[PDB]
């Protein structure tokens, strides 16, 4: 039941380091990006077994690695939040379209501070 | 000619863009059931110019060119909006810094993606007022005010909220030919977002800073302003921090 997820998600990131190599155009990668967590979202609600919560994190590592950035999470009781640091203002704002969408499509509600590079997204359920 | 086909295939076969890619197809399959010289000849310059540029706002601005001229069948019925994308390509050329170029070809874009002819309007004497004043420091808060109020316009508001939106972008340009602090126009231009979507703001003065809590705002509202707020503040060079929590926006100016 995980496993499915678990390999989709390798499908999608393999194919957001493709699109990574070349580059071609800034946004026209963001936006690819964000259709690739969305599918990751789309297919994680396609198994209820899956944790809603973990898939949000899966499709936010998914726009970590497509766009080249750091991010570090913590995990404390049982809300997860994720600190990316590194964005420009387009990032920022592919990284926060991409977190909304995948918060719903999956059922959770998230938390989101923009400050100059850095997105803390806080993950609850 | 039917050299278009030729312009717009070579476009097709070197694009990264699947938008570009499909705007080139359109203009060629457009352009083909035309026998008018000019529509032939706007869309032979624009398929030639993007095919020499490597800055995708361009590639995308003279593109949708091309089907807005190849649609229409007549130029003089999109003379206007053909205006504005002149401008905003004769401004890229005439500025070094890159949030310039960036900012009119995105709010050229924004205003011809937008149905409003009174963000068409303001986009075009934004750009002229642009163009006519050789101060960097007034055409960055000219372009932050015109396209934020162009991404407004493309997030489908209402023409009574455009209005009100519009008298704060008058305001915001006044406020900066009397040389209002970058804080200032970042603030109005929260104004701007905010009266244009029928919301109401809170401001409070805790020391040097301003912070500002909007309630009510749907999420479709928040990722716009998000981006407006954001691209100002790249303008100007305030530092603004952004907090979503629910449904209200706390945006914090600092200067």
């Amino acid at each position: 039941g995980e496993e499915a997820v678990r390999r989709r998600f390798e499908e999608l990131l393999r194919e957001a380091l493709a699109f990574r190599e070349r580059t071609g155009g800034r946004r026209e990668t963001l936006e690819h990006a964000v259709r690739l967590a969305r599918e990751l979202a789309e297919f994680a609600a396609s198994h209820p077994e899956f944790n809603r919560q973990e898939a949000v994190l899966l499709a936010i590592e998914l726009m970590v690695r497509a766009m080249g950035v750091t991010m570090e999470t913590h995990r404390s009781g049982n809300e997860v939040k994720v600190v990316i640091k590194g964005l420009n203002i387009d990032e920022q704002v592919a990284l926060y379209r991409a977190v909304r969408e995948t918060s719903k499509i999956m059922g959770v509600e998230t938390e989101i501070e923009v400050e100059g590079d850095t997105q803390t997204i806080v993950v609850r359920e | 000619k039917e050299e278009i086909k030729r312009l717009a295939e070579e476009l097709k076969e070197k694009t990264k863009n699947e938008e570009i890619k499909r705007l080139a197809e359109e203009a060629a399959e457009l352009a083909e059931r035309s026998d008018d010289p000019e529509v032939l000849e706007v869309v032979k310059k624009a398929l030639e110019e993007a095919l020499k540029s490597k800055n995708e706002e361009k590639i995308e601005l003279l593109l949708l060119v091309a089907v807005l001229v190849a649609e229409a069948g007549s130029v003089d019925a999109v003379e206007e909006k053909l205006e504005i994308a002149l401008l905003a390509l004769k401004l890229a050329e005439e500025s070094k810094d890159p949030r310039i170029i960036r900012g009119a070809l995105r709010a050229a874009i924004a205003a011809l993606r937008s149905d409003d002819p009174l963000a068409l309007k303001t986009v075009k004497e934004a750009l002229e007022r642009a163009r006519a004043s050789k101060d960097e420091r007034l055409i960055r808060a000219i372009l932050a005010a015109a396209y934020a109020f162009a991404l407004l316009a493309v997030a489908g508001a209402s023409a009574e909220r455009l209005k009100e939106a519009e008298a704060i972008v008058k305001e915001l340009i006044a406020a900066a030919e009397k040389g209002a602090s970058p804080q200032e126009l970042v603030l109005l231009v929260i104004e701007m977002m905010v009266k244009g979507m029928g919301v109401t703001m809170e401001t409070h003065r805790s020391g040097n800073e301003v912070k500002v809590v909007i309630k009510g705002l749907h999420e479709s509202q928040q990722e716009v302003l998000l981006e407006a707020v954001l691209f100002a503040a790249e303008l100007m060079g305030v530092r603004v921090r952004i907090r979503f929590k629910g449904d209200t926006v706390t945006i914090v100016v600092r200067e």
